[PDB]
RNA sequence: AACCCGUCCUCAGUUCGGAUUGCAGGCUGCAACUCGCCUGCAUGAAGCCGGAAUCGCUAGUAAUCGCCGGUCAGCCAUACGG
RNA sequence: UGGCCCUCGAGUGCAAAGGCAGAAGGGAGCUUGACUGCAAGACCCACCCGUCGAGCAGGGACGAAAGUCGGCCUUAGUGA
């Protein structure tokens, strides 16, 4: 299990959003070895709930 | 091995795919000598040439004295005047190419120049 | 005594010196230096990082310019090396360069030679230029190199009466 | 040329022969010290033959004698 | 190169640090001295002038080249003419009465 | 001769070690190439006290220094006998 | 390592075919569009599946700009 599938959440989203635009997390996945990239994976992709472009950081 | 002349066309053909003159956004092209600058706008569509601003008209041959070869200052007048050129027969938009040299440079100038007013490139 | 002994010795006396040797009927098909390509090879020098870091400070004292690590074009096992790592060095010298190495070759480094009597003059390729093969570096006054001359000589005659007068003893 | 990459390179460093400005030259050291300059070396002055026969030993049979 | 296309070490005397060079012994060494009459004092420490001295008198010897160069041809004048002193030379055995039958190490040795 | 006095060499294949080879000479002798002994120079190998094993020596002995002689024109004697 | 000659005979992570030479191959700089919400109209075809896609808004990367980008030269790397 030298591949893995990732998981990336926004780093700027926040639970339980009282606005009324739009309420939830923005959530992508994507794939990431661990040998060729033992750190953490950041990238500064869309969140349709911010209206704007995050950081989408590894939720684990 | 391949000269200055040679390496010149091939950065000029990689460039000419993707620019094309059209009615709305003719083709600004530019082509530097070691002595001379020289411009011209296109349609090729129809083949046709609509405006040209070289360093032989009268109109600024006359105005412009360089003892080796066109400067800075040069560049900056030719996209002057063909800036007016092209006012008056109807056109604004424009394609730039960059005759296969380098961006940076009298190139520069030349752009920046014809970008300082009129055009919109 | 003067500044550069070459470059104006080259300009004023051999150009008109040789021209009258082969007649030729422009100035500009006068053969001339194009450039001196310095080549060191280690095939050891993915091992240690002092003897190469080592050997590029060496040839730079001797040119003035910091050569360059030469990398492989194609990995093979017979000798035990990788793609895209070192195995030689080199450098180019240009300009002045060229003739301010060349007057420290033909007076400084070719004469201390242990046992010298003349370099071969069958060393050109056919096309005007020339090679030169080195042991030892500690002649130049401060291993072993290729020193590949490059010229704009169609022939080797005018190449090889091009270089005899800059010194070069050929026996 | 790039700035900080390069020694320190100059034109017309002497070259003293003990005290002897035969030339100068360009070189990165300050000065430089020769013995086998041009002309002390042989094979330079020398026909550049490169080839001796060691001609004869009648020589050293009717010399030797007399 | 201190002097003769060799370079000498500066720490030792002057008598016994010319005898690296391929052309000068032990003799050699002290008639060099006996004829400038000077002493022997260090390498380093030396005087230009003198040292200078010294360049200009070993050159008259066969000190190297031509001293390497003179016995290569006398022991290629034997091969090719074929003594039996040359075709020792061709063997790797010696040429001056030697027995072979339990000795000469230096020469089987060096095949 | 070891040895005493004095200068230098300061742990290095070295001012340790002297094999191998070239050149130029001498003596013996009718004769010195195979196949003698020496001189003058220049070259300057291996070798940093040595496995398993193994030899000598119980007093002027062992260890170490040099001298002589016999056979002999000369001498391969680093031997033999003192 | 230098030069000359023939010119696509190499290479494109892997099988093969097809394609690609101032390139789809080989480097460098900045970057995450390996996006969100869609989608006219087509190819394929028992059914269920599968494939290409102009163009529109949003917020962005590269580029001086024009323009390009909804993962990889294409086709296997998958399970109602
Ligand atoms: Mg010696
Ligand atoms: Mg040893
Ligand atoms: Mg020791
Ligand atoms: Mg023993
Ligand atoms: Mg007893
Ligand atoms: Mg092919
Ligand atoms: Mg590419
Ligand atoms: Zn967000």
């Amino acid at each position: 299990d030298v591949r893995v599938k990732v998981i990336l959440e926004c780093t700027g989203c926040v639970r339980k959003s009282v606005n009324k635009g739009s309420r939830g997390v923005s959530r992508y996945i994507t794939q990431k070895n661990r040998h060729n990239t033992p750190s953490r994976l950041e990238l500064r992709k869309f969140c349709p709930y911010c209206y704007k472009h995050t950081i989408h950081g590894e939720i684990k | 091995a391949h000269t200055r002349r040679e390496d010149r066309t091939a950065r000029h053909v990689r460039i000419r795919k993707k620019v094309e003159g059209t009615p709305e956004r003719p083709r600004l092209c530019v082509f530097r000598s070691n002595k001379h600058l020289y411009v011209q706008v296109i349609d090729d569509t129809k083949m046709h040439t609509l405006a040209a601003a070289s360093t032989m008209q009268k109109a600024i041959s006359e105005n412009i004295d360089y003892s080796a070869g066109p400067t800075v200052e040069v560049a900056q007048k030719i996209g002057e005047m063909i800036a007016k050129s092209c006012l008056e027969k109807g056109i604004t938009k424009v394609a730039f190419d960059r005759g296969g040299y380098p961006y940076h440079g009298r190139v520069k100038a030349l752009a920046d120049a014809a970008r300082e007013h009129g055009l919109v490139f | 005594e003067t500044i550069n002994r070459l470059k104006t010795n080259y300009i004023e006396k051999m150009v008109p010196l040789l021209k009258e040797e082969f007649s030729y009927s422009n100035i500009l098909e006068v053969p001339k230096v194009v450039k001196i390509v310095v080549n060191c090879g280690i095939g050891d020098a993915s091992q240690n990082a002092k003897g190469l870091d080592a050997a590029i400070n060496e040839l730079a004292l001797i040119t003035g310019q910091r050569p360059v690590k030469t990398k492989a074009k194609t990995s093979i096992a017979g000798f035990k090396v990788r793609e895209g790592m070192t195995l030689g060095i080199a450098v180019t010298l240009r300009g002045n360069l060229m003739y301010s190495f060349l007057d420290r070759l033909i007076n400084l480094a070719l004469p201390r030679t242990r046992d010298f009597q003349g370099v071969n003059p069958n060393s050109f390729d056919g096309h005007g230029n020339y090679s030169v093969g080195f042991r030892e570096q500690s002649v130049f006054p401060e291993r072993g190199m290729d020193v590949c001359i490059t010229t704009t000589a169609k022939t080797d005659k005018e190449a090889y009466k091009l270089l005899s007068l800059m010194g070069m003893p050929f026996r | 040329r790039k700035s900080d990459i390069h020694p320190e390179f100059r034109e017309d460093a002497k070259v003293y022969c003990n005290g002897e400005l035969v030339m100068t030259t360009g070189g990165t050291q300050k000065d430089y010290t020769v013995e086998v300059w041009s002309g002390n070396h042989p094979f330079y002055l020398g026909n550049r033959s490169a080839l001796l026969l060691d001609a004869d030993q009648v020589e050293k049979f009717r010399k030797k004698y007399g | 190169v201190r002097v003769g296309n060799v370079e000498i070490p500066n720490n030792k005397r002057v008598e016994y640090s010319l005898q690296y060079i391929h052309g000068i012994g032990r003799s050699r060494a002290r008639q060099i001295l006996c004829d400038l009459t000077l002493e022997n004092k260090l390498t380093k420490e030396l005087s230009e002038d003198e040292l200078l001295q010294v360049r200009d008198e070993v050159t008259k010897y066969m000190i190297e080249g031509d001293l390497r160069r003179f016995n290569a041809i006398a022991i290629r004048r034997l091969k090719e003419i074929q003594c039996y002193r040359g075709v020792r030379h061709i063997q790797g055995l010696p040429c001056r009465g030697q027995r072979t039958k339990n000795n000469c190490r230096t020469l089987k040795r060096g095949k």
